[PDB]
């Protein structure tokens, strides 16, 4: 194991991964900036939505307390789907959507105009997370060097330059007994 | 082209059946687990959940939360939220950054 | 430096049967004595289990293998946390960390400069190794039927309290240690209502 | 560990009307399997299982199911050379067919499961 | 050790000409012949290259230059992923060690004892390095043309098993691996389409 | 860096008629309340501030004002040891009572500001 | 491998008179290109090509053909100090105006190609 040949291997791996540390590092914080700024979207967003279509939903309820009859008849019969368009944020792969009685009747106004607002915010919502995941797997990565790669690599260089430092004073002390032969 | 589903009490996601979403009723664990899974894997883009039967599921919905489709998404039912959409929200902000940014 | 890869360590190792490896991070953190148990062996470990099993009338040769199988775990799951950090680890790994937990300090950590906790009997020792495993064997369950980790640990503050004291529980009170096993079985099932 | 450890003298002691004739196809894949399977484990223990192909996930489970079932086996268990063939077999079974790549067609259609 | 700094290597390699460094790494992982082919050289390469370029009346040199760039390729990638991971890989990176391992597996390993892979001429040589390049080539170009990595390798399953099994065709019938390079390039440019 | 160092005859040269009836205790107090304190000064470099339980925060100021005020002294200020016990107890002050586990009630009583 | 490698006298050998007057700076610009490209080359594979800006494809690029076409040149061909210089040129000429710092804009404006 420790030979010279080793030591210049590890040596080198070393500088390698001290570099990817630092690089990793600063992804870490390049998606943490990116993810500060859509993380507070997300929290308007929802924070609106949520007022929005509770809003909505006790204004149908109160268009319910008809007849359970009529209002499932009202429900029964457009077909609305989504598009999924995908776009990288820097290395995170992320979604793009877009769609593809009287006081009973105004309520459903009320529901028709929380569409654009409750797709938005599936969009954001999962945006930040797909972000969120891509900072904590760099995270681990980085974690891996600094606590387990690097580590391991000093302390393997320090070990093997001691050792050969060892066997060559054996291999002098043996060449002077030798001598006095 | 994905399909959109929904998950809440009758009173409160009855009127998305208007725009043709999979609006479902389940009321326990099980039973909306096993919808959010067949949603899944009927490879629905969005699935909207009430915070009260979101709160019945949460490993299922954070095994999909890595994934890009698809989107669970919890809202409030009429009688509010629990929350839970904020507060998960305000702990991804705390891991991600470390502290309080909104 | 600690290194036990020099002539003197290896030569005996290899005529001696047991090996009990002290640590200077346990040292420095006062866990003592300062055995490192991952590190450490007894290759008399299986004799002396058939012997115990034999005098105590009791499956004791298991609760040590299952002991040392949690702190094996826990190793495993600590190295998780250092990448991960604590909170990515389902509530079943969050259980095993906290049952090996009271393995370390409330049976492996012993004073013995404290009256009671500088020898402990055979007797002894079973009471608190059993009331120990009992909790996790009780928890885990717990968590099958639903319960969560954190409410587990919310409802059970007093009787692991107890277990962290019984190593200075007197040799003539032992009665004190084994009926902490019904309070424990107790708690869980009502935090699991 | 099977790994570091050598027979040199296998070849002409095994095979068709020696042991069987799967031997030495199925000892050589076990080892490209395996050797595959560690290092998908390793870095898996390290990294995430997450951070490995969907085919070392397959290999890093089989790493695993080779150590406890094939290698462990007990210090009194006495396997004759075809329990240990087969039960070689449908740890391979495991691997989707194109990457056993040191066995042959004929091979494989008369032995995997 | 394998230490080949040692008196008898190190003096044997200033008078011989051509060094096959076998590796215990590759041993383990039974590729065989074990030789390391980023340690091992010979100083005839040029001149054994200018030699097979005429008999052949093909690149030939320029063949072996490029399988030798892969393989240097593909060692600089390990050094990253290794400490990394192959999470950040590009499609074009991806390729590369897809190429390297062909040349390693496919090329590269060899089985002394089959009847057929024991040996193999220097046409069925140059066939099946010629197919291994050439999907190397097909498949870069397809990148370029907005193709992706993953359908790339899908849409060829068939083909690249043809590849890896050149080596046990029969020297009677080396049109069988001719022929690849022509089922490499119909298949690739469907996946484009 | 109190954590690595360590005295092993320090028993016998503290405690009443010597020190001060309090040394052990405010000893063993002050050197579990300063490493659970480098403990959660460490958890908020690698996690954030916001890993940290409102107790780690007190913890982590804790080990601050023993760093800043405690172990600094200057390497020209002598202290009598009756200001050096008085000063840990201004320290241990800032945790509460109920954290004060490896001082009995006695002591706590009597010295605690 | 021109980075290591290095001559101690090179600055009393070089510039008008005795080669070309473009020598020095071109020298330490091909030089610092040339690691700055090695360097882009390792980030493209650690981070992926989503971390490179232009710049950084560029001096990829550069530190390729530095190698390809400069540095290997085969050990039958022998080059007048014009062609290398003007080799270096064509080269330099790949980056922007904006990077070539160790070059003044009066040699700049007289060789960039």
């Amino acid at each position: 194991n420790p030979t010279r040949m080793e030591l210049t291997r590890l040596k080198k791996q070393l500088t390698t991964a001290t570099r990817g540390h630092k690089l990793l590092k600063d992804k870490q914080d390049e998606l943490m900036r990116q993810f500060i700024l859509l993380i507070r979207k997300n929290n308007e967003l929802r924070q609106a939505i949520e007022k929005e279509t509770q809003t909505a939903m006790k204004d149908f309820v109160l268009a319910k307390s008809v007849e359970e009859a009529f209002i499932d008849e009202l429900l029964a019969l457009e077909n609305v789907s989504i598009s999924v368009v995908e776009k990288n944020i820097m290395s995170v792969k992320v979604p793009l959507m877009n769609f593809q009685n009287a006081e009973l009747d105004r309520s459903i106004d009320g529901f028709t105009q929380l569409l654009p607002k409750l797709l938005k915010l599936a969009e954001v919502e999962k945006t930040c997370q797909l972000m969120a995941e891509e900072i904590e797997k760099t995270r681990r990565r980085v974690n891996a060097l600094e606590y387990m790669t690097i580590p391991q690599l000093e302390e393997t260089i320090y070990y093997i330059k001691m050792k050969l430092e060892e066997n060559e004073r054996a291999e002098v002390t043996r060449l002077i007994k030798v001598k006095n032969m | 082209t994905y399909k959109i589903g929904v998950v809440g009490d009758k009173d409160s996601v009855s009127p998305f059946r208007l725009f043709g979403f999979d609006v479902q009723h389940g009321t326990t664990k099980t039973e909306i687990r096993k919808t959010i899974d067949e949603m899944a894997k009927n490879e629905y883009g969005v699935i909207y959940i009430t915070e009260q039967c979101a709160n019945l599921v949460p490993e299922t919905i954070e095994r999909y939360k890595g994934q890009l489709t698809p989107a669970i998404i919890l809202i409030p039912s009429h009688q509010g939220t629990l929350g839970i959409g904020l507060e998960e929200i305000q702990n991804s902000v705390e891991k991600a950054v470390g502290q309080n940014i909104l | 430096g600690g290194d036990i890869s020099e002539p003197v360590t290896q030569n005996t190792l290899r005529v001696v049967k047991v090996f009990w490896g002290l640590d200077s991070s346990l040292a420095q953190k006062r866990h003592f004595p300062s055995i490192n148990w991952i590190q450490s062996y007894s290759l008399y470990s299986t004799e002396v289990g058939r012997y115990m099993d034999q005098i105590l009338q009791q499956d004791w040769s298991d609760m040590v293998t299952e002991g040392m199988r949690i702190l094996q775990e826990e190793e495993q799951l600590n190295e998780i946390v250092r990448l991960v950090g604590i909170d990515s680890l389902s509530d079943n790994d969050r259980l095993t960390l906290e049952v090996a937990k009271s393995i370390r300090e409330d049976y492996l950590q012993q004073n013995a400069f404290d009256d009671v906790d500088t020898f402990t009997s055979r007797e002894k020792q079973f009471n608190m190794l059993k009331v120990i495993l009992t909790f996790g064997k009780e928890a885990r369950k717990a968590l099958s039927l639903g319960a969560y980790f954190n409410e587990i640990m919310e409802g059970t503050v007093a009787v692991r309290e107890r277990i962290s004291r019984s190593k200075y529980i007197p040799e003539e009170e032992l009665a004190k240690i084994s009926s902490i096993n019904e309070e424990i079985k107790e708690t869980i099932q009502l935090i699991v209502s | 560990d099977v790994l570091p450890s050598l027979s040199r003298l296998k070849d002409k002691g095994t095979g068709a009307g020696k042991t069987r004739e799967d031997h030495a196809a199925t000892m050589n894949q076990l080892f490209a399997a395996y050797a595959q399977g560690k290092q998908a484990k390793e870095l898996a223990v390290v990294l995430g299982e997450s951070a490995l192909s969907d085919i070392d996930k397959i290999y890093a489970k089989f790493a695993e199911r080779f150590e406890n079932e094939y290698v462990n086996q007990g210090f009194y268990t006495n396997r004759t050379i075809t329990e240990t063939l087969d039960l070689g077999w449908e740890l391979l079974a495991m691997l989707p067919r194109t990457e056993l790549k040191r066995i042959k067609d004929d091979l494989l259609d008369k032995y995997l499961p």
